[PDB]
RNA sequence: GGGACCGCCAGUGGCGAAGGCGCCCGGCUGGAACGGGUCCGACGGUGAGGGCCGAAGGCCAGGGGAGCGAACCGGAUUAGAUACCCGGGUAGUCCUGGCUGUAAAGGAUGCGGGCUAGGUGUCGGGCGAGCUUCGAGCUCGCCCGGUGCCGUAGGGAAGCCGUUAAGCCCGCCGCCUGGGGAGUACGGCCGCAAGGCUGAAACUUAAAGGAAUUGGCGGGGGAGCACUACAAGGGGUGGAGCGUGCGGU
RNA sequence: UGGAGGUGAUUUAAAUGCCA
RNA sequence: GCGGGGUGGAGCAGCCUGGUAGCUCGUCGGGCUCAUAACCCGAAGAUCGUCGGUUCAAAUCCGGCCCCCGCUACCA
């Protein structure tokens, strides 16, 4: 039909802090329509060595320039399955939800999780709640916003809770897990 | 209704609940029935 | 490139169970099939026979305008009523793969709520 | 249409009635040929008969473990 | 754009006088356990009448009305079905100031003190040895506190309790004295209402109630059968006239 | 050795019975 | 001014579209249970008020007569 055999095939490109890598296909009429959709795809698909299978990640589009959507980050998922293998009895995970603002102005929310190696009560708890606040407000204060998704995703903050955090007690798999935007600053 | 709890054993008899709101029905009677 | 891709939603119930083909975003329909098209009874409106049926005809819809391969996204209604996914996954999954369309990540993504709402019956339960 | 089927094993016997048989056998030609599938079949049978089959793909329903 | 709960870790796990109490951060705030060659100097147990708190439900107003929804309107189901099933939907649930003071409010066990075997986990604290990525960590003993199970002396009609007595000793308190008629009657006391606290008698009957023991049964669960059971097959009676046995007249 | 607790499930239409 | 059905013991179905009164409660009787009721199935059962017309042919379309008769001219 010509409702379908009238759409068109634009391509969307990986954002460009991760690299320009081509990924997907869209149909589409007319470049008004696709501005506002989204895509997820992994992390492996995007330069991605397997072990990091379990990530997921967002783009949105904001441009088409002749059968180009150059993307722009949204956000970041991980796996349900994933986690759901990791809290079982006598493990007591840690929860951590906050908000924090980049040097260039975009300002996110965060939620990252620990767990432990066993039962706690909170007094030896919530200390590590605080550590976690702490050894990131410091680290957002630094970095360009693109920079700061770069080696969160990469995995390069989870070796720091997982390091300043085991100063209390042993534990095992600490990480962030989930990232979404706020908003996008006024300056540029 | 100072409960006398030796009846809910509805062993020869109804149940206890469905005969406190029949009394109802009838001490509100009593009482409104030119009880005046 | 070359690489014509898509996503299937899976939507299944204790009633019925719906198959729908995409493009890759997901905004973009392409084919869209039901269990109460093909098959009549409302015994075997749950089967896995109609799901097979309705959801092998699906792809031999979406394989001409040039889907290759898919993603796979399975739901149950739940959210604030039942958990359990229907009988009709393998129902579709199994076969649909035999209808030669390959396979890419598979995922179910079952609405959970964290203290959603009230369910139904209320106190005695489907007092059947 | 023609589709044999050869029978490789029995499992056992279902039904409200005792009739059908659970028994996993092999396909032996087509676009599977060589994938061994779960069937119950009507009538009486040994091991090493040759059945023919109609769909190929029908996956009959499990058993309660055989016993 | 809204309104309403805070999933999985979650533990005979903690916290409270009892009802209850579970997303996160800052302030305010009561109590208990532990460790203490500290201080005051019998200052205590109970408690009639008295005084406070007290899930849900109803009601006074004002706000809020997502989902859930007696009342109420439909289709079903049915011998009927004002009940079970289904589609809708008023009051309520929700927020502020109130009166109501009702529960299987159940450890169905009031509250304080002394004593009388041993075993076995687990939360807090502490003391002692070991390790130890040296961490506010991980093992193992021993002392004092709450929460669990098995079981001696003894105790009970037996279910069963066993230092968290239903054992043995010293205190104070409230109720019960066949069963119903009955929590009714008449009278007073608080409530805005609904109702709540106090509570007899005439007469009628020979017993109602508890704990365990065999068996029958179960539209309870396992094990195992049979052509007077079914499945799979072969042949029939019921329908015609007649032989022959009962019913009845 | 025996339980002692918790989460889910748990099925059409099936009324009644002199006399010693 | 009219105007309607003119139907088995009972609801009257069915009427321009034309050949089987058409099912349903009830009456006889036969099945299942141990026995009852529910449940099942054969039977009885009027044959369209009635004289007609139209109609090869009928309630079926149109009329004589008559059964019972149901709506005929209200807001201080
Ligand atoms: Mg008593
Ligand atoms: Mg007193
Ligand atoms: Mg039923
Ligand atoms: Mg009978």
């Amino acid at each position: 039909k010509d409702k379908w055999k009238l759409k068109q095939w634009y391509v969307i490109y990986a954002p460009d802090f991760f690299g320009g890598v081509e990924v997907g296909l869209t149909p589409a009429d007319d470049p008004e329509k696709v501005l506002n959709r989204v895509v997820e795809v992994t992390l492996k698909d995007i330069t991605g060595d397997f072990l990091k299978g379990h990530v997921k990640l967002y783009f949105q589009v904001y441009d088409v320039k002749g059968q180009n959507a150059y993307t722009k980050f949204k956000g970041m998922k991980l796996a349900r399955s994933y986690i759901r293998s990791l809290v079982r009895r006598r493990t007591t995970r840690i929860d951590g939800i906050f908000n924090i603002t980049t040097k260039d102005g975009y300002k996110l929310r965060v939620m990252a999780m620990v767990i432990a190696a066993r039962r706690i009560q909170t007094s030896q708890e919530r200390a590590i709640r605080k550590i976690m606040q702490e050894i990131i407000y410091k680290k957002a204060e630094e970095l360009n916003f693109k920079d700061f998704v770069l080696e969160a995703v990469n995995g390069k903050i989870a070796a720091e809770i997982a390091k300043e955090a085991k100063k209390i007690y042993p534990l095992k798999k600490a990480e962030i897990r989930k990232i979404k935007v706020l908003g996008e600053p006024e300056v540029a | 209704m100072k409960r006398r709890p030796r009846k809910w054993k509805k062993k020869g008899r109804m149940r206890w609940k469905w005969i406190k709101k029949r009394i109802r029905r009838l001490k509100r009677q009593r009482k409104k029935e030119r009880g005046l | 490139k070359k690489e014509k891709w898509g996503i299937a939603h899976i939507y299944s119930s204790y009633n019925n169970t719906i198959i729908h083909i995409t493009d890759i975003t997901g905004a973009e329909t392409i084919s869209r099939w039901s269990g109460g098209m093909v098959v009549k009874a409302d015994r075997d409106e749950p089967s896995p026979y109609a799901a097979m049926l309705a959801a092998r005809r699906a792809a031999e819809e979406a394989l001409e305008k040039g889907i290759v391969g898919v993603h796979i996204r399975v739901r149950a209604p739940g959210g604030s009523k039942s958990k359990t996914p229907g009988p009709g996954a393998q129902a579709a999954i199994r076969a649909l793969a035999r209808a030669g369309l390959k396979i890419g990540r598979v995922e179910d993504v079952t609405p959970i709520p964290h203290d959603g709402t009230r369910p139904k019956g209320g106190r005695r339960g489907r007092r059947v | 249409e023609g589709y044999p089927a050869e029978v490789i094993e029995i499992i056992g016997r279902t039904g409200t009635t005792g009739d059908v048989t659970q028994v996993k056998v092999r396909i032996l030609e087509g676009r599977d040929k060589g994938r061994v599938i779960r069937r119950n079949v009507r009538g009486p049978v040994r091991v090493g008969d040759i059945l023919i089959l109609r769909e190929t793909e029908r996956e009959a329903r499990e058993i309660k473990s055989r016993r």
